[PDB]
RNA sequence: GAGUACGGUAGAGGGUGGUGGAAUUUCCUGUGUAGCGGUGAAAUGCGUAGAUAUAGGAAGGAACACCAGUGGCGAAGGCGACCACCUGGACUGAUACUGACACUGAGGUGCGAAAGCGUGGGGAGCAAACAGGAUUAGAUACCCUGGUAGUCCACGCCGUAAACGAUGUCGACUAGCCGUUGGGAUCGAUCUUAGUGGCGCAGCUAACGCGAUAAGUCGACCGCCUGGGGAGUACGGC
């Protein structure tokens, strides 16, 4: 009903917890009605600039069929949370499932 | 910007690369065009004299 | 582009939207690459996008 | 009376259409030897052209030799003349060019420039 | 003719929040020592009470390089960082529907750059007024060093601009060629719409020039002009 691809990087030094933290926010999607489209990680990377003194950070991305309180209380979440450090949000008008880019290499 | 010294390289491909990169990055133009306010309508009128010129040559070579 | 390979595309071929950066950082204009108008602007907003997300650096030098 | 040994430091150029500033430091920037071309006697337009600028960078070499120095990362900043010659310069001092860079700082909007000259 | 219903397309159209990177300035700290800055040349100014440069940290305000285009959107004024939420309009295709429901518009009603005014915040850069240094016969200027209102935000007022295409709105006709922004069809090519540019036949014009985005051929309605100054001033009203 109304779509939302987040894509969210996390702090490396307690890059360990990313299970617990994208199982903690994935709980109330689907108390909602609304149907988890793609949760792809693909962590430890470089970034291309220093961000609040690192320099690399755990990546992961997760599509949503949310609605205002619940897509709220995510954006609460992460701005209250020491280790969000970067967020986005990119609603779109259809479902995207199939892969961002894996390892194409080997 | 940076230039890349190797295989003991004479002192002089070093320059010419360099110089070669920095213009390609363009830091003289654009540091050029800071050294002072430049107002909107001289903005407009510089790019509609640049527009008129460009399509000049365009022409001219028909 | 046009006949088969992608008919839109996003911040996530990473290697497509590399190829259409200049080696210091800057959107490279579609006089010299040649492509559309709306691609280029689809483009644009695509590398600004990556760029925010520390996907792709703002300057070379940083 | 003090004495301290250095290798592989870094010599800046901050080259401004006025004057060019030539100093060395370390890899920590720490002020080793510097030189200006105001102060290698030029005082006037002779300040701005290139040979000032080669002046001022050997003899900011010269000076910064006796810490030894076999190695130096050169980076320029600014749009003035001589943005090269001091290069060529330290090249002629004796060391050992491991890399040219510029720091040149352009801002993407910024504040706004002052007004414009009528002359 | 005008409008309604249904899928799509593009867009700096508008409003409320949040978040980015470059850079300037200021403060603190390390190394280091005699200049920095600026000019046509200088000086004022900043420096051994340790400056400029250089490295690290912190605070704060504002504008949003590259994309960027004879490019787009908006009734005009105007609108460029990214994201979310609210919201107007326009293009585009087929079918169905209403059946002249249209155009213009004295008065009236709103929107309306910048500068300016009121109350309360904020204040990095720039910079009317102002101080000092130059130039000069003089320099209440151009140039240099500083610098307050203001520029920014919220709410209210003000009603003006070479607010310009110096060209009122609406509709219908009239050879062609070269681009370009959205969208369609038929087989890179051909055709067709709605914009945005360059030439050009008739025609028009005092001439310049306009020329399907008319300043040509015609209709409907409105606004305005009648020698230069005095003067868009005086008096009266609002
Ligand atoms: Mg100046
Ligand atoms: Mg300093
Ligand atoms: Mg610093
Ligand atoms: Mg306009
Ligand atoms: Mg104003
Ligand atoms: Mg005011
Ligand atoms: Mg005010
Ligand atoms: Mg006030
Ligand atoms: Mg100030
Ligand atoms: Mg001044
Ligand atoms: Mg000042
Ligand atoms: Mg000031
Ligand atoms: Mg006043
Ligand atoms: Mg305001
Ligand atoms: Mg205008
Ligand atoms: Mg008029
Ligand atoms: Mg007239
Ligand atoms: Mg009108
Ligand atoms: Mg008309
Ligand atoms: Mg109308
Ligand atoms: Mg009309
Ligand atoms: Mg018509
Ligand atoms: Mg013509
Ligand atoms: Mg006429
Ligand atoms: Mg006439
Ligand atoms: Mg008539
Ligand atoms: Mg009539
Ligand atoms: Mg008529
Ligand atoms: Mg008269
Ligand atoms: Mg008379
Ligand atoms: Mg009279
Ligand atoms: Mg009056
Ligand atoms: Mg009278
Ligand atoms: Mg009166």
């Amino acid at each position: 009903m109304r779509h939302y691809e987040i894509v969210f990087l996390v702090h490396p030094d307690q890059s360990e917890q990313v299970g617990g933290m994208v199982e903690r926010y994935t709980k109330a999607i689907e108390e909602d009605g609304g149907k988890i489209h793609r949760l792809e990680d693909w962590g430890r990377r470089q970034l291309a600039y220093a961000i609040n003194n690192v320099h690399k950070a755990h990546y992961v991305l997760m599509n949503v069929e949310c609605s205002a309180k619940a897509l709220a209380e995510l954006e609460d979440n992460f701005r209250y949370n020491d280790a969000v450090i970067r967020n986005l949000v990119m609603r779109r008008d259809e479902a995207v499932t199939e892969q961002s880019e894996m390892l194409k290499a080997e | 910007p940076a230039v890349k010294v190797k295989e003991n390289e004479p002192f002089d491909v070093a320059l010419r690369r360099f110089k070669r990169s920095c213009e390609k990055a363009g830091v003289l133009a654009e540091v050029r065009s800071r050294e002072f306010y430049e107002k909107p309508t001289a903005e407009r009128k510089r790019k509609a004299a640049a527009a008129v010129k460009r399509h000049a040559k365009k022409v001219q070579r028909e | 582009f046009t006949a088969e390979g992608v008919k839109e595309i996003d911040y996530k071929d990473l290697n497509t939207l590399k190829a259409y950066v200049s080696e210091t950082g800057k959107i490279v204009p579609s006089r010299i690459t040649g492509t559309k108008a709306k691609y280029q602007r689809q483009l644009a907003t695509a590398i600004k996008r990556a760029r925010y997300l520390a996907l792709l650096p703002y300057t070379d030098s940083h | 009376k003090v004495k301290k040994t250095v290798v592989d430091g870094i010599a800046h150029i901050h080259a401004s259409f006025n004057n060019t500033i030539v100093t060395i430091t370390d890899r920590q920037g720490n002020a080793l030897s510097w030189a200006t071309s105001g102060g290698s006697g030029f005082r006037g337009s002779r300040k701005s052209t290139p040979f000032a600028a080669q002046v001022a960078a050997e003899r900011a070499g010269q000076a910064a030799l006796e810490y030894g120095l076999k190695n130096l990362d050169v980076n320029v900043k600014g749009p003035g003349p001589g943005r090269e010659s001091a290069v060529r310069a330290l090249n002629a001092c004796g060391y050992k060019i491991a890399s040219i860079t510029d720091v040149t700082p352009i801002p993407h909007n910024g504040c706004r420039p002052p007004k414009k000259r009528r002359v």
